[PDB]
RNA sequence: GACCCUUAAC
RNA sequence: CGCGGGGUGGAGCAGCCCGGUAGCUCGUCGGGCUAGGAACCCGAAGGUCGUCGGUUCAAAUCCGGCCCCCGCAACCA
RNA sequence: GGUUGCGGCCAUAUCUACCAGAAAGCACCGUUUCCCGUCCGAUCAACUGUAGUUAAGCUGGUAAGAGCCUGACCGAGUAGUGUAGUGGGUGACCAUACGCGAAACUCAGGUGCUGCAAUCU
RNA sequence: AAGACAUUGUCAGGUGGGGAGUUUGGCUGGGGCGGCACAUCUGUUAAACGAUAACGCAGAUGUCCUAAGGGGGGCUCAUGGAGAACAGAAAUCUCCAGUAGAACAAAAGGGUAAAAGCCCCCUUGAUUUUGAUUUUCAGUGUGAAUACAAACCAUGAAAGUGUGGCCUAUCGAUCCUUUAGUCCCUCGGAAUUUGAGGCUAGAGGUGCCAGAAAAGUUACCACAGGGAUAACUGGCUUGUGGCAGUCAAGCGUUCAUAGCGACAUUGCUUUUUGAUUCUUCGAUGUCGGCUCUUCCUAUCAUACCGAAGCAGAAUUCGGUAAG
RNA sequence: UGAUUUCUGCCCAGUGCUCUGAAUGUCAAAGUGAAGAAAUUCAACCAAGCGCGGGUAAACGGCGGGAGUAACUAUGACUC
RNA sequence: CGAAUUUGGGUAUAGGGGCGAAAGACUAAUCGAACCAUCUAGUAGCUGGUUCCUGCCGAAGUUUCCCUCAGGAUAGCAGAAGCUCGUAUCAGUUUUAUGAGGUAAAGCGAAUGAUUAGAGGUUCCGGGGUCGAAAUGACCUUGACCUAUUCUCAAACUUUAAAUAUGUAAGAAGUCCUUGUUACUUAAUUGAACGUGGACAUUUGAAUGAAGAGCUUUUAGUGGGCCAUUUUUGGUAAGCAGAACUGGCGAUGCGGGAUGAACCGAACGUAGAGUUAAGGUGCCGGAAUACACGCUCAUCAGACACCACAAAAGGUGUUAGUU
């Protein structure tokens, strides 16, 4: 017996009931995924910002 | 069977151009791109590596990583209920600079300085944008401008 | 596919740590230990009364193998492994291809 | 036999031209297009009456050509061989395809139904338009009644309904009736084989004077 | 060792 | 209207352990035997290999179309 | 403004055939000892600033030129099409309402523009 | 009589449908046969993002390549025009013209001209380590692989480029075996040397391609079900079947239409057969005949009539008409 | 197989069945053959069997095509 | 119907066993493997059933994988429980700006591929002759060498190229300083990334809306679908098979289409009044046998979308109109 192969019918009805939302947007996208000479330096340059910052505010 | 491989259904998509065939012209190398500019998707179908899939032809996105001749681009791809967030290693020949962005920065700058402008004797600039409004009330001469009157034409052949 | 005998790639013996030259032999399964543990655990099970134990495949649908290349490194007799594609006529013995030559 | 017109009047596939993907097709029923003095100038036949189609439908080129015989033979019966120049303005590039199904005996043990069922080429086509010319006629004004009554004669052959229309132009020319004299008045028009020719502005006009020479020449 | 045949046409 | 093989001189077969630009037998022809036939002996000719289109390492053998010789399956309500 | 070198957009720049080019500038160019690959110092390599060559390259002009580009109430609100009716029509299809709106065609206009560093009576 | 043979006991090969147990894919316009639409790739269908079905259309894959991979350099291709002593339509040789009309392993589509094509030189980046990403997607696996990082390299003057093939296909889990990886870890009463077992990365393969180890027959048959699905009627359809019409080239002795009627073309009918699968598989008794009633008309006969190639007879065509 | 009568043709290639024994053919346990330490590969007119050879159809069973040819045609005794 | 006869009693053979002059026959109404008990409440993706009320919310027949196709797992759709704030950083929408697309249309005197006709010359093999190779010979025929036209086309053609649909942006995580940091990067305080201090609430940088945002856990059912309009494939077609978007039916009553899952109207707590929708208003039947202008007479009139059909072709029947 044949049955019905494909339909999208129902499917973007089904997808906007509680639906298409965007992703969440974060400040401070993670790091990962981006080059690691950037992310070696970038760590160094934050610790030093931080070392900066403390002395100037003892 | 049925075939759906990376580059299915590209024959028009990827073609190049007519009459633009060839090398490409440098300024598309000479372009910088830095982490948060808008970037259009073109691929340019020379340019076989670090090529988007054909999904994200026409997709504008941003740009998350700088690398030798890439940039990593985010963009939101629907799946399903929700936009997942893909990111893309696509090689400078086949993104350019989204120009609604430039000019919205160029709008930035403009408001901005139209604030300075009303700032130093306040007239309510008023920087919002506005649509477009009904119109006001004019009026017609009609002197050299005589109205000339219209009537349906009957009909005819042409053949 | 034609390979040569010779292969300078990178070397990993914790002394090369770089690219020497290797020879390039095909690789062999080796003969199936009597004594290895699945062997024992299966003479084991198959002992006594019951039949075959264990599947035997019939199915066989490639006609190739892949072509493993061991290579040993001749500065420090590190011993390296490298797989190829399927390919259903493999040589090693490199007759080197002539382009501009007649029949 | 051949299955009924009724079958394929309508357009309801995509055109299915004859190609490398089609690669055996059966040959057209009407092979001549240009029927009477075909020969003749354009000054020789003032008058064109169109036969034109009411109808965004398909005819078989089996029609085309019945069509065609019919107002044929009727004109030169009546008017004469070489007074008058028809030609038939559609060309059956359209194949239509059958789902041969069995008469024999035994017929659903080995039919298959519908599985399959991709049709076998066995006929063409010409897809037409509502107010599309099927046939034109060239010929002189006194001829107006001869001609007129031949397109009516293969009207009977098509499917549809089809009106007969006189042209504006000057035979089978793009230019109106008065506009053709005044533009044959001048040096203008230069007769070709069959058509003519055209004086354009443009181009070289070492060329534009080497042709058309009475339009210089004063 | 092998070796078949022979004009209708005075 | 499905699945398979095959097509090379007038006739029957050789390119099927991927290639001698086509060979071997019968038939035919010429000569010789014999007082002519036959049988026998000595020589010769005969097909660009069903047709069309594909790699261009002598490609057409092996690939894809149409025709022809056929063969098997054509059932269970 | 000419020219050279490096460019950007990549024919408004291309193509055909003629006409013109002062100074500046390729090279008419000339040579093979040297670095440099081959049958060939033709290309390529190197060496010179010569009789003084604008013949060619190149640039510009021309041509009811081909091409290309720009524009147009030119075709044309046409083709097409989003939405609508218990509109019409046996049907095929069509008309109408609220919107969007081509391409051919025709007619004009246009013969690259321009950045950086030099150089030029 | 027979004899350390036989026999008996144990183990080990052979034989063994006599017997036992089990199995004997899926999709599918019913199933079978056929095919593969079962893992894939190109173009189209596909309705200009993406997705998108049918046993839709036109095709392709399980390979091939130490170069057909990498780098660099130099050079232009197909094809037409222009000559020659045996040189001719095809051997060269030389100029022209030539946007690619060539070639690039294959299918197809893209892409590529001082190259991605062709020739030359040097090479193995088709290598190490392990992460991030894209496509199918559950955002799992597999296959491809896009961009980097840390090494080692190749090439090139250098910028750079290179982590296989110009891009889109070209493929494989658990368990077991085996190989490679400083005797690294363990063999648990303590040791030493064999053996075995571990950790990391490959190979050996599952094509029904996320991967069972598998022959039939049943007309002696069984069970759970299915109108999710065939074999009647009925319904939609009407290709085919059957029956009409329009046009009028022609036939009918010199006349289309008395009677016909090609090429076309419009229909009607469901007294054919297909197509479909809607109803019925907790069952609607199936072929034919016999019997019997009624209905239809597309009239064979009988009533009246029109027409004729109806001079009579006999026919033929048509009308009203199913009494 | 199926009274009697008259007969019972050809085929042992295949599948069986059966008969045979040169084994630079295959070949199981046991047994016999290297060296430190052993658990641990072999060889062997290696047993039968299988392979090799023969018989057997009143065993299972099987038992062909193409083309030409007779002086009217047709056919084909004949012929490849 | 005198025997291979019929038959009583005794006896023997027992279930994968017996017995069989053979039918899978017979073996206590059981036989293609008896009967009895037990294992055993055997397993069942299959059929049937599944017990009170009201209230609120409320589906799916789709994705991927599976010897998967009448089943599962997975994701989706749904419920429940909630958890983190005193104006929610959002939206099945528009606008503005900016992209992307190869469909419709168009085009083919534009490439590719088709395709109808006529317009010059030229023995570069062959079809023929005034004259006989008569030398490139006062001719036409494939054109074996040439451009200007011309009719008609394409799902797997295309320069062009819509409509609809579609990506992004329209700011407080935003914008304007000689570095503040770094081991990255640069020739270089050059940049890159991230920062400290400074300048910006009724306009916080379009419109409209926002019904509270955002977030988590867990679990049910479902995983047979079907029907309009429009696009669309196979098919002659189908109340046929298969896709796209949407809306529906399934899951839904109500008014209308007589009647009907889907059409039109409108979606539903219980009542009342008033208006309506769609559809109607001679009578059935509530509502004008109203008003107004025409047209039609049928010895088969016509009479309302889906929808329950009719065509070509004809008619001095009738009406209007064009020449």
């Amino acid at each position: 017996a044949k049955s019905k192969n494909h339909t999208a019918h129902n499917q973007t009805r089904k997808a906007h009931r509680n639906g298409i939302k965007k992703p969440k947007t974060y400040k401070y996208p993670s790091l990962k995924g981006v080059d690691p000479k950037f992310r070696r330096n970038h760590k160094h340059a934050l610790h030093g910002t931080a070392k900066a910052l403390a002395a100037a505010k003892k | 069977g049925k075939s759906h491989g990376y580059r299915s259904r590209t024959r028009y998509m990827f073609q190049r151009d007519f009459r633009k065939h060839g090398a490409v012209h440098l300024s598309t190398y000479l372009k910088v791109y830095k982490v948060g500019d808008i970037v259009d998707i073109k691929a340019n179908g020379s340019i076989q590596k670090g090529m988007p899939h054909k999904f994200y032809q026409g997709k504008t996105g941003v740009v998350y990583n700088v690398t030798k001749s890439s940039v990593g681009v985010i963009i939101n791809k629907m799946v399903g209920n929700r936009y997942l967030e893909k990111r893309l290693n696509l090689r400078v020949e086949h993104i350019k600079h989204s120009k609604c962005r430039q000019e919205f920065l160029e709008r930035v700058k403009a408001n901005a300085a139209k604030r300075a402008e009303a700032k130093a004797q306040g007239v309510a600039v008023q920087l919002k944008r506005q649509p477009a409004q009904p119109r006001e009330s004019r009026i017609v001469s009609t002197e050299g401008n005589v109205p000339q009157t219209l009537a349906p034409v009957p009909y005819e052949t042409f053949i | 596919v034609n390979v040569p005998k010779t292969r300078k790639t990178y070397c990993k013996g914790k002394t090369c740590r770089k690219h020497t030259q290797h020879k390039v032999t095909q690789y062999k399964a080796g003969k199936a230990s009597l004594f290895a543990q699945g062997k024992r655990r299966y003479d084991r099970k198959q002992s006594g009364f019951g039949g075959q134990t264990k599947p035997v495949f019939h199915k066989k649908a490639k006609t190739t193998k892949k072509v493993v290349l061991r290579l040993e490194c001749v500065k420090c007799k590190t011993r390296a492994q490298l797989t190829l594609k399927r390919c259903k006529h493999f040589e090693l013995g490199g007759e080197k291809k002539q382009k501009g030559q007649a029949l | 036999a051949r299955r009924p017109a009724r079958c394929y009047r309508y357009q309801k596939n995509k055109p299915y031209p004859k190609s490398r993907y089609n690669r055996a097709v059966p040959d057209s029923k009407i092979r001549i297009y240009d029927l009477g003095k075909k020969k003749a100038t354009v000054d020789e036949f003032p008058l064109c009456v169109h036969l034109v189609s009411n109808e965004l439908e398909q005819l078989s080129s089996e029609a085309l050509e019945a069509a065609r015989i019919c107002a044929n033979k009727y004109m030169t019966t009546v008017s004469g061989r070489d007074a008058f120049h028809l030609r038939v303005r559609v060309h059956p590039f359209h194949v239509l395809r059958i789902n041969k199904m069995l008469s024999c005996a035994g017929a659903d043990r080995l039919q298959q139904g519908m599985r399959g069922a991709w049709g076998k080429p066995h006929g063409l086509a010409a897809r037409v338009d509502i107010g599309q010319i099927i046939f034109s006629v060239r010929t002189k004004d006194s001829n107006k009644d001869v001609v007129v009554e031949g397109l009516r004669r293969a009207r009977y052959k098509f499917p549809g309904q089809q009106k007969i229309i006189l042209s504006k132009k000057w035979g089978f020319t793009n230019l109106d009736r008065p506009e053709y004299l005044k533009k044959r008045e001048a040096g203008e028009v230069k007769d070709d084989g069959a058509f003519v020719k055209f004086l354009s502005k443009k181009g070289s006009l070492e060329n534009n004077i080497r042709e058309f020479p009475e339009y210089f020449a004063a």
